[PDB]
RNA sequence: GCGCGGGUAAGACCGCGUGGAGGCCCGAACCCACUUAGGUUGAAGACUGAGGGGAUGAGCUGUGGGUAGGGGUGAAAGGCCA
RNA sequence: GUGAGAACCUUGCCCGCCGAAAGACCAAGGGUUCCUGGGCCAGGCCAGUCCGCCCAGGGUGAGUCGGGACCUAAGGCGAGGCCGACAGGCGUAGUCGAUGGACAACGGGUUGAUAUUCCCGUACCCGUGUAUGUGCGUCCAUGAUGGUAGUCAAGCGAUGGGGUGACGCAGGAAGGUAGCCGUACCGGUCAGUGGUAAUACCGGGGUAAGCCUGUAGGGAGUCAGAUAGGUAAAUCCGUCUGGCAUAUAUCCUGAGAGGUGAUGCAUAGCCGAGUGAGGCGAAUUCGGUGAUCCUAUGCUGCCGAGAAAAGCCUCUAGCGAGGACAUACACGGCCCGUACCCCAAACCAACACAGGUGGUCAGGUAGAGAAUACUAAGGCGUACGAGUGAACUAUGGUUAAGGAACUCGGCAAAAUGCCCCCGUAACUUCGGGAGAAGGGGGACCCACAUGGCGUGUAAGCCUUUACGGCCCAAGCGUGAGUGGGUGGCACAAACCAGUGAGAAGCGACUGUUUACUAAAAACACAGGUCCGUGCGAAGUCGCAAGACGAUGUAUACGGACUGACGCCUGCCCG
RNA sequence: UAUAACCAUCCUAAGGUAGCGAAAUUCCUUGUCGGGUAAGUUCCGACCUGCACGAAUGGCGUAACGACUUCUCAACUGUCUC
RNA sequence: ACAACUUGGUAUUGGUGCUCGAUCGUAUUGGGCCUCUAACCUCGGACCGUAUAUCCGGUUCAGGGACAGUGCCUGGUGGGUA
């Protein structure tokens, strides 16, 4: 009787596979963080 | 000694187990222990360097001395044989005159309260180091040396031992194990006698669980192996994989020595199987 | 294995009390999905009602970590990778 | 009763349901759903005075609870550096990273919302100041010496050394405690019926941490000399010579019991007084049953053989003339989390969904039970209704005689089902096959019978006399057997609760697989043979360093085919 | 009367040792013989005429085990006449 | 076609000795073999950068050694990949 779905919520693992020192560790990080900011988004990343 | 089970469940009947009696205590000393973590056969990148090697139990480590240089000419009193699954042998702990503890292999017939010499010109007693240049022909050793003070290298395991042949100038006849004859700088140090315990190849498991814990996983075999994984996989029911036997990875069988090695044009002679 | 009474010269062996080794047995939770009736513009984008196998183990599960696409993983079915 | 409207809102009275939850809570998860006050054009599958609707205001109180300032793992970053055409891959020193280790508080009361946070009462752990008392040296000088002279043992004491800290699986016995069931004892009731007036019935029959004592039990060895092993030195840890020791010696630990905390708190009840508050306020002795909780990191067995750092103790190296102890007085003790929802209308599922979600609490009667049936504490009647012997559909219930004659198919149903006694085949790898089939008994009362058994007090015996060991009238609980009698169709009466046998084929067994049509004769599984590997191996990932194999060394490791065990495994090298 | 149960002809490398056989292999096939009920194209035990069994892509057995497949027996019942 | 493996030449690349030939002693410049150390190599031992370092670098001791590896050209195997 598994009804178990995809989402499973979790701040930490969220906040430190998306967070903004991960991304801005590496470039690919910083350039997609540029291209987003030259966009205008109203949050810059999650 | 070698214990037998009498069958009660099916999945017993057969099995066996060596017969501990030559233990005296199951407690290393708390100074020599050194810890070790479940590794997983993998690396670095992460990628499976090695298939179907895997699971098992947690071991802690335990320092072992295979130098035998920096001590000598101080005898030594031989104390307990302890259990230790990192190795296939037993190991023996030992006392130092000057009040120093040590560990090494446990050589076959020794047994406790004894003496052991560690001296360059020490006897010809089992357990005994002292160079190459000095040991007489025609007697037994194991942890042999590859060259001087490089640690003993070879002939570690369970049964295995060494015959010492003739000797010239700065070079030595060694028989190995497998049959082969290989030549060595007298300089080096090494050990008479042989590891003991040589009741090690009857052991009969019969349970999947006793191969789990020591950490070997299932084999899958080639030919139920779907053709794109595989060079056998393929073909309707089953067959020998319409193909001589390969490599799971495309190079078949046959030569394996890298030729042209340093010790290629050195060393004498190769095995040969079943004479 | 142990102690007692037999058998021996010693045994094997014969009975008597303790021990609970068992990938041992019946049976809850949990985990699995074999048969069967319903549902099928369903309550549910793969369930429910009866029955069905393990239950000291190759067991079940929480916590934090690693494995990236001609690649990973895979007790190996051309499965899985939101 | 409210209001214009009421089966769906408020009060009161009946009835039913749940109760290993349909109850009380934690972490994760959401953010204002919590309270007060306002209304009902949006929403609630219908109307709504109601709301998890919205409006406005209010509400979250820690030296001791969870985290940070304390320490670490699998892993990530990485100064130098190596390798790489560039971009970039590695990894040292270090610093990050709880699901762990150490670490100091409990009972009761309080408002519409807060409680180990406020208050009451009593505790514990670190720091600073003042005063006082023990009181030792610097400057005198006795001492021990290696005995004129040079050091010194006070007091601190490490970034250093050494101990401790520091670890698996299964299992019973013994002594305890919680919980529960009776009872001495204390307060209250006269329940419109045939009979019991207190020998009946109902309700009570409580109360923490710390501080004193140290019972049962368990564990452990101590002094003299030599020494040089522990990256220097060591009175420390080791090793070697001798003495001391089986003493319940000595030390440590330590359940439970006992006193203190407590002239206190709370409560059954009695008075007035009702959205409710105030005042007063009894007795609080003895037995049985008995844990999943303590002694316990105990003890006994087993192999597959079982984290680190910090802290604490100690040692010197080294600083050193003020410091140590005790008492009293007066002070300081940092940052974040703190409402509400938690087995769900507030989380994951597009919904106010028949699914899932880690952990803690576990009453009575029958019961082997945490299954099953009815029930206390506690919570619910969950959001469309009222009527109406159509067929038909779905879930149950019953049915003569035949019983498998339909159906590819004994599919579904039906049947046995528990406890105690008698005896159980062909087989066999001697464990098993085996609960094999079958037959008999199962209520109540009395007598045997004040029988027996366990516990256990009055009382007795004994002693290193104390919190002591033995028996144990009385009291309490409890099955087994033999006779006689009684009722009914039925004596495991409900619920719950295995069909069995005889063959063949396939697979040795337990196991795992196509989430979402296939659970197998499929896959692996322990046995064997061959091939390859001489050690920064072969085999790998990676154009390279490097890493695995292995902190291992052929009685091993990588690849291939086969699959327990028995009888075996023919010919042929083009 | 039944056929080869020895020798030689071609070829290449030799031309199936043990064991089993209308089977998870068999088209002609519901092959022939004995068992089973009234009826047996299923099943069981044998017959060798092995299209196209066969010993490490193993053969023949085998105690115990299987939500594996096929057949028979007693009890049962609304699976049926109904 | 490519990766990988593999064969020679050539540069890295040094000294001295035996042995085979094309204008039985006279002339031929390249092959085969044995030696020596300074190039080069060793996840060998010991010290220092260093208080903590199995990284790294340097000195020294000890072994290999003109090989191996690596640049450039080239001959072969090559469903491992396109
Ligand atoms: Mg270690
Ligand atoms: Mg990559
Ligand atoms: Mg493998
Ligand atoms: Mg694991
Ligand atoms: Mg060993
Ligand atoms: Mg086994
Ligand atoms: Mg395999
Ligand atoms: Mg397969
Ligand atoms: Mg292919
Ligand atoms: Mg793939
Ligand atoms: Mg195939
Ligand atoms: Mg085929
Ligand atoms: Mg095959
Ligand atoms: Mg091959
Ligand atoms: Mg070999
Ligand atoms: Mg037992
Ligand atoms: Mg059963
Ligand atoms: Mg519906
Ligand atoms: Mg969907
Ligand atoms: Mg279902
Ligand atoms: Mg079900
Ligand atoms: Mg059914
Ligand atoms: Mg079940
Ligand atoms: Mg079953
Ligand atoms: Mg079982
Ligand atoms: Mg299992
Ligand atoms: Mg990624
Ligand atoms: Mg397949
Ligand atoms: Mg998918
Ligand atoms: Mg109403
Ligand atoms: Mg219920
Ligand atoms: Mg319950
Ligand atoms: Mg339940
Ligand atoms: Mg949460
Ligand atoms: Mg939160
Ligand atoms: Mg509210
Ligand atoms: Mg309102
Ligand atoms: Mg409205
Ligand atoms: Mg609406
Ligand atoms: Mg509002
Ligand atoms: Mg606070
Ligand atoms: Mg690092
Ligand atoms: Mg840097
Ligand atoms: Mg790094
Ligand atoms: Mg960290
Ligand atoms: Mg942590
Ligand atoms: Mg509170
Ligand atoms: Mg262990
Ligand atoms: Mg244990
Ligand atoms: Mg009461
Ligand atoms: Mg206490
Ligand atoms: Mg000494
Ligand atoms: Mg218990
Ligand atoms: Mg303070
Ligand atoms: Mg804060
Ligand atoms: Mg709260
Ligand atoms: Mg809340
Ligand atoms: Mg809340
Ligand atoms: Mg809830
Ligand atoms: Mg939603
Ligand atoms: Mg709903
Ligand atoms: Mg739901
Ligand atoms: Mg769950
Ligand atoms: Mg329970
Ligand atoms: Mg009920
Ligand atoms: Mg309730
Ligand atoms: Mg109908
Ligand atoms: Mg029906
Ligand atoms: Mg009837
Ligand atoms: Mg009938
Ligand atoms: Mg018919
Ligand atoms: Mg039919
Ligand atoms: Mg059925
Ligand atoms: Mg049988
Ligand atoms: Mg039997
Ligand atoms: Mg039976
Ligand atoms: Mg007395
Ligand atoms: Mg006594
Ligand atoms: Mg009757
Ligand atoms: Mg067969
Ligand atoms: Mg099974
Ligand atoms: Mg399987
Ligand atoms: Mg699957
Ligand atoms: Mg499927
Ligand atoms: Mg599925
Ligand atoms: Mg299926
Ligand atoms: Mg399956
Ligand atoms: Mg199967
Ligand atoms: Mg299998
Ligand atoms: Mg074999
Ligand atoms: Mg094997
Ligand atoms: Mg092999
Ligand atoms: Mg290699
Ligand atoms: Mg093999
Ligand atoms: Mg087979
Ligand atoms: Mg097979
Ligand atoms: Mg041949
Ligand atoms: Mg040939
Ligand atoms: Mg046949
Ligand atoms: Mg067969
Ligand atoms: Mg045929
Ligand atoms: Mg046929
Ligand atoms: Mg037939
Ligand atoms: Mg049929
Ligand atoms: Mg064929
Ligand atoms: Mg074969
Ligand atoms: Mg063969
Ligand atoms: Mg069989
Ligand atoms: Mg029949
Ligand atoms: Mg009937
Ligand atoms: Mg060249
Ligand atoms: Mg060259
Ligand atoms: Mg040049
Ligand atoms: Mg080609
Ligand atoms: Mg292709």
């Amino acid at each position: 009787a598994k009804g178990k779905r995809t989402f499973q919520p979790n701040n930490r693992r969220r906040a430190r596979v998306h967070g903004f020192r991960l991304r801005m560790r590496t470039r690919a990080g910083r350039a997609i963080v540029a291209n987003r900011r030259s966009k205008g988004r109203r949050a810059l990343t999650a | 000694g070698i214990r037998k089970y009498k069958p009660t469940t099916p999945g017993r009947r057969g099995a066996s187990v060596s017969d501990f009696a030559e233990i005296t205590r199951s407690t290393p000393e708390k100074s020599l222990v050194r810890p070790l973590h479940g590794k997983g056969g993998r690396n670095a990148h992460g990628r499976i360097t090695t298939r179907h090697k895997g699971g098992g139990h947690k071991r802690a480590y335990r320092v072992i001395d295979f130098r035998r240089h920096d001590k000598d000419g101080v005898n030594a009193k031989v104390a307990h044989i302890e259990y230790d699954p990192n190795r296939t042998a037993n190991i023996a702990l030992l006392h130092y005159l000057d009040g120093e503890k040590r560990y090494i292999i446990a050589p076959q017939g020794l047994k406790q309260g004894d003496v052991i010499e560690s001296g360059a010109n020490a006897d010809i007693k089992p357990g005994n180091n002292l160079p190459l240049r000095n040991i007489p022909a025609g007697t037994v050793i194991h942890a042999v040396e590859l060259r001087p003070g490089g640690g003993a290298k070879l002939a570690r395991s369970a049964g295995v031992s060494i015959q010492l042949l003739g000797k010239e100038g700065t070079y030595a006849a060694l028989r190995m194990p497998s049959g082969e004859i290989r030549r060595v700088d007298v300089r080096c140090r090494a050990t008479v006698g042989e590891v003991g315990n040589a009741e090690q190849s009857n052991i009969n498991w019969g349970k999947a669980g006793r191969m789990r814990w020591k950490g070997k996983r299932p084999t899958v075999r080639g030919v139920v192996m779907n053709p794109v994984d595989h060079p056998h996989g393929g073909g309707e029911g089953k067959t020998s994989g319409g193909r001589h036997p390969v490599s799971p990875w495309g190079k078949p069988e046959g030569r394996t020595r890298k030729p042209n090695k340093p010790s290629d044009k050195l060393i004498v002679r190769r095995r040969r199987t079943g004479k």
